């Protein structure tokens, strides 16, 4: 049983590296959604059955276990590599739930085969926090919407084929009631993006709607009842963030062992740091382990939801300033620099891993929730 | 099922708790002279749950660690005063480590009558792991020299297990409560036990397995873990009620952002608490042996569990200092548990060293 | 110039040695204002010569340095002695700005000689943090108030003889504007009080106030103006908080030669904990000491005395926490019992620290201050 | 008086700051070859800023460590690109403890036209105290074998004056950067200053004296939290600006009490770096020695200015990550600083080892 998962991770290292090469993967994995050969490696991954690794069988998948779908993560970040979690791990678990049938055909094979990647489109300069204040429209004309207005750091959609929009359709209506999820394809007239460069390395993006027109069957779910949409992918959107916390476990481990092997791990300050982040990286996994088994079974709270995501990403930053200091001198090096260790990704992670304390949901808002969902205590 | 008779043994032990851990009967134990509840303690044995976690051979359940933790973190939820854990700990080191003759204190144990302690720390330094307190050989037997501090609950308890270095290096030895030699003054703690700082002079001892000190000191954390759990847990509880309740500027205290962010944190390191200790029990049952996950499972008690307590006092204001309201006992529960066996930084060095051990393995 | 304070200091210690024995320094500390030897420590004191160290000479005092102040309020803690700091440091200095005449010559001197000790009676059960919402109420009758209510937490009622009361006197006016303060004898016909006992080992009291009279000429300040009294006095009432801190580094400095005598100090953790309490303490006594000169100043900000106020209390319960920790298995042990560490006073100051982040400004309550006063962030 | 020229040193900072440390001039500076503001260096010089703090036999003002504070407190303030501590702290160095010949070379940093720059960390364990890089007598002189990490802002700087160990321990040497046995490779850190990773292949030296290193350690410790001190203040200030404009939920986000309560701990922490920074100043004006005061002021820069700028990124949501926005260089000037000469936990060991040996003596 755990030998198969051994097998498992040997069979995926093996099958990345006939893939990577040397720095294209910490040059792929540190653009993301955003990079050049991102579809690439998406149309690679989707034509050797790798996307459906963990979907139901029944929409093609290969219904493979946590545990695996796990490692799986783990590989790919391990490798460099960038994978599709949004499109395959969040837009296509909604469409399986919310989707017309003629809505899973058009569009779920085309994500399994690695031939259609999705953007999300919620935030706009606007509505951040308050998503449910967003004021982009679509109007309807007859069997078309017509889609005005713009978002802000929407990831990946330069690279997109499609944008999962967040949009007005009743603007007299409860704020949480007048929202539609609508898919827009990104050579629609009318569809315009700029790019967004980030302090961590990344581009991600903001997009523009002037008059683009979408036939109506494009909406997923019911009219004006889009916000239960964005809350399953946004819950969806946790599975990404273990994975995350896998990342900054092996590069713990990286460090403990360079530390080790150059006599640092002799200093007492250093094995204490260590010892801390090892015991606020247990209780990481731990949390994010009983969070997939709930979400995956549709039975995770919005406290525990919430208590996870908030704990999991501020222990990631954490973990990254203190192994930093580890580091010495050489935790100030860039990647691609002369002197970078483990290739400058410690350094590099430190400088995107404060953006998701406040993305996939603000850890404030979060803690609010802790509190009203998970302790009774009355608002306002 | 494993888990179905974990949550009979919980709901039992809530009901027996929350029964005589009253504002009454938490005020007559706490100012008696044993600080010990007699009839909880008797309560529990008649109910089963002080064999719940020992084995079928002397009247017990057989459920192990696990049950103990349940039975623990329901006992910190109620800061209920009876000495389980030292009892329980020393009955388990007794039960995968003793002697026949030392496993046949164990019915005594099951059906309430016998009551123990366990003497594994020491002024100063007091580095658990390696007691200053000596062991020498006689005959078949040791003579132990040294003085233990700190012996909690040790108010009608008939033996003790002492950790002492001996010539092959540190251990666990049984010993008599009335042994030629033994002395202790009765000390009182923060929490409000009756602990006793002990005097050996060359007591006559009997040793257990060469396993026990580790075994013992590994359970030992995670016990104390388990209790630390649920401390926390009712210090929360009690406070999210009070916030409720209590309006100041027109609107329940809980309302406040800065207050729901006070309780989401304990409920975070509450959640964080539980996993680690969960793993610990989950480790031990295993067969592990390298202390890592009952370090961290502990260093969340030493830390998060303070945490949850400062934060439960604060959030009271003034009543939460009032002795006749509950809160207090949490904080103080807490905070002695947190420095039981070391602090939250003694315990991240230990961790730390075993981590760079198992480094250069 | 430094030697007279040297000075000073040995003086101060002669002569608290001819005043206090053993354990009773440790034991009349405890109880505080609420001790049965409160009253004998106070007139030994005043007729001596040192309540008025730090008072302006136009008023009695002998107009000492701030540096001197400390000093002596340093000594007094270290013998174990309480000092009436609420009578001398923050009630006097209040009625030196806002009393009559007549109101300075009734209780100044007495307040001087160690012959009269104030309580202060702002708290309710209703109104704690919402002090402003206090309903005790004085309706006038004549040149008299008649005074009906109750207060809660009032320190030393019980060996008080005067009580600086804040009342309700326009139930028609903004909260802030219908207050007034006036002085009632412990001694009136409906006045009484019940004990409250803190789990840090202090007696306080409730009060109760059926029926009260009192001339009208013992308010102090204007009718309805007693909001700038009470803030005025708890501005004062951060002098002795500093002095606290005073403590808590003679105790940091204890438990450092503790250590250095039986091992404790070899532990690098240990060390490391001495070096970031000794760094916490650094920051907390220079804070101190310039929101000193700006209150006895009129020139401290609400921002800074809030900022100041909040990081020293908390400072004082990481160091209480920290020096724990240090202490190991003695740690734990109450003081007069076998086995405790520097009698105990650790062990029981940690079951006091954590009053003080509320009392004397709530520390949330002071954050809020601090933004919108020192960073001008709108409310509301 | 001496703050009232102060205050004039501030004033000046500020505009000639504020006149070059803007968007367009900063995304020109970063993305160049030196990183370094050469119109900015020049302005500097001829204001007098570059000579205030050194001696009026050099054509300074003899303002000493106090008035290097306040200007790098304002670069801080800024994130403006020029080496002021690497130039200043090496002057300083040279001014105390160095020789006539030395002394010579402080006219051209005074008027502009010579910079320096210091080698005072290695990789690896780097305890800036004990130098792994090597020194060997060599007639009246020294030649130097080793390697020196990360060395600030290498470009255009004339000498470095670089740490290492010879027969009588660890010293402060002077090197031409022209030396033979010198040689460099560039490397970008964090905060986008080009370093160089240094190697010295017997490279000609020439000694400070005895006490140089240990006073370059502490001059250069409090220079550093000096810079963090300006770095917060203004990520804090533009945060607090910031947070008044946007809204959420209809109205300020400065409105919420968390966020207020965020910037409350920023503005603690920047009051604590201060006063702790100013008294490292005054004690090393009034002659200390034994390195406490600056170890303090440097562990707040470390962790109270770290805390700060993640602080002021997580307020800012997305827009605090746009490199076309300005907080993200304070998080990256911020990040680096609590690192240079190691970091918090770092200096907590050093502190610590300091105070024990104090309470031992
Ligand atoms: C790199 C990257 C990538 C992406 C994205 C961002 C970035 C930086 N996001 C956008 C992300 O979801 C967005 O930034 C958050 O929703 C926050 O919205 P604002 O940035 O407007 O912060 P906003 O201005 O709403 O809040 C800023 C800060 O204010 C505080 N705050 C807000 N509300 C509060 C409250 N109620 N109580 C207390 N404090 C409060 C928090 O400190 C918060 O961090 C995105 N979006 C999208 O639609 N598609 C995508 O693909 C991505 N991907
Ligand atoms: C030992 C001792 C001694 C004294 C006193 C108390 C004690 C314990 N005090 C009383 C003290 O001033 C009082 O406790 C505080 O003003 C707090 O009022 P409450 O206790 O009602 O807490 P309250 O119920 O108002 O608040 C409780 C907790 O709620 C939170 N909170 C409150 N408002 C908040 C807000 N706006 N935003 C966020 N969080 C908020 C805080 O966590 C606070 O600690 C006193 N009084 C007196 O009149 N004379 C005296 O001599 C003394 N001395
Ligand atoms: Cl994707
Ligand atoms: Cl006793
Ligand atoms: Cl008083
Ligand atoms: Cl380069």
């Amino acid at each position: 049983e755990p030998a198969a998962l051994s097998e498992l991770r040997a069979e995926l290292r093996a099958y990345f590296n006939g893939l990577l090469p040397a720095d294209e993967r910490r040059r792929v994995g540190e653009q993301g959604v955003g990079g050049e050969r991102f579809r690439e490696v998406v149309k690679m991954l989707g034509s050797d059955g790798w996307l459906g690794y963990g979907w139901p069988k029944e929409y093609g998948g290969q219904g493979r276990s946590i545990s695996e779908q796990y490692v799986l993560f783990d590989e790919v970040q391990r490798a460099g590599l960038p994978f599709p979690f949004v499109t395959v791990n969040t837009v296509g678990p909604t469409l399986m739930k919310y989707g017309t049938e003629e809505q899973k055909k058009k569009y779920l094979p085309g994500i399994l085969s690695g031939d259609i990647v999705f953007a999300i489109g919620y935030t706009e300069p606007g509505a951040g926090t308050d998503l449910a204040s967003l004021t982009t429209r679509a109007v309807r004309d007859g069997d078309e919407f017509v889609i005005d207005g713009s978002k802000i750091f929407t990831s990946g959609a330069n690279t997109a084929d499609y944008i999962w929009l967040a949009c007005r359709t009743d603007p007299e209506a409860p704020k949480h009631k007048g929202i539609s999820i609508i898919i827009v394809p990104t050579d629609a007239e009318g569809f315009s993006w700029s790019p967004i460069q980030t302090v961590g390395g990344m581009v991600v993006t903001a997009t523009y709607y002037s008059g683009v027109r979408v036939p109506v069957s494009e909406v997923v779910g019911e009219i004006n009842g889009g916000w239960k949409l964005i809350t399953t992918q946004l819950n969806h959107e946790r599975i990404g963030l273990a994975a995350l916390g896998g990342r900054m476990i092996r590069l713990w481990e990286d460090v403990v062992a360079w530390a080790r092997d150059n006599g640092v791990l002799e200093q007492p300050w250093v094995r204490r740091d260590l010892a801390r982040t090892y015991a606020k990286l247990e209780a990481m996994r731990l949390l994010n382990w009983k969070m997939t088994i709930a979400v995956e079974n549709d039975e995770l709270t919005g406290a525990d939801a919430g208590a996870t995501k908030a704990y999991g990403t501020e222990t990631h930053i954490d973990v990254q300033r203190t192994l930093t200091g580890i580091l010495g001198a050489a935790g100030r090096i860039r990647p691609e620099s002369p002197g970078a260790v483990l290739a400058g990704q410690i350094e590099q992670l430190s400088r995107q891993g404060i953006v998701n304390t406040f993305a996939g949901g603000v850890n404030e808002v979060l803690r609010d929730m802790v509190a009203t969902l998970g302790l009774g205590m009355p608002r306002s | 099922t494993l888990g179905e008779e974990l949550t009979e043994l919980q709901g039992l032990a809530r009901q027996i708790f929350t029964d005589h851990a009253t504002h009454q009967r938490l005020r007559a134990v706490e100012t008696s002279e044993s600080r010990i509840d007699e009839t909880l303690w008797r309560e529990l044995a008649g109910a089963g749950l002080l064999g719940v976690a020992l084995p079928e051979a002397a009247g017990g359940a057989g459920l192990g660690l696990g049950a103990l933790c349940v039975l623990l973190e329901e006992q910190g939820r109620h800061v209920a005063p009876v000495p389980l854990w030292p009892t329980l700990v020393a009955a388990l080191a007794i039960a995968e480590h003793g002697t026949a003759e030392q496993r046949d204190l164990l019915p005594g144990v099951v059906d309430g009558s016998r009551r123990l302690t366990v003497a594994l720390e020491e002024f100063g330094v007091g580095d658990v792991a390696a007691p200053g307190c000596t062991a020498v050989p006689d005959g078949d037997g040791w003579r132990l020299s040294g003085t233990k501090a700190v012996v909690p609950s040790i108010t009608g308890a008939a033996h003790l297990l002492v950790s002492a270095t001996g010539p092959d290096g540190p251990g666990l030895f049984l010993v008599d409560a009335d042994a030629p030699g033994l002395s202790w003054e009765r000390t009182e703690t923060t929490s409000r036990d009756m602990a006793g700082n002990l005097t050996l002079d060359a007591v006559p001892a009997r040793a257990l397995g060469p396993a026990a000190l580790p075994w013992t000191l590994d359970v030992a954390r995670t016990a104390l873990a388990a209790v630390q759990l649920g401390v926390a847990s009712g210090a929360l509880h009690i406070t999210a009620s009070y916030l409720k309740e209590r309006e100041q500027f027109g609107r329940p205290l809980g309302t406040f952002q800065a207050v729901q962010h006070q309780l989401a944190d304990c409920y975070i390191e509450i959640e964080a608490m539980r996993v680690c200790l969960w793993q610990a029990v989950c480790a031990a049952e295993d067969g592990a042996t390298d202390g890592k996950a009952a370090l961290v499972a502990k260093w969340w008690a030493d830390e998060g569990g303070l945490n949850v307590v400062h934060r439960t006092q604060h959030l009271h204001g003034g009543i939460g200092v009032d002795v006749d309201y509950p809160i207090h006992r949490y904080f103080l529960w807490g905070k002695q548990i947190s420095g039981t066996l070391g602090g939250a930084s003694a315990d991240l060095q230990r961790l730390g060293d075993l981590i760079a051990e198992g480094a250069a393995s």
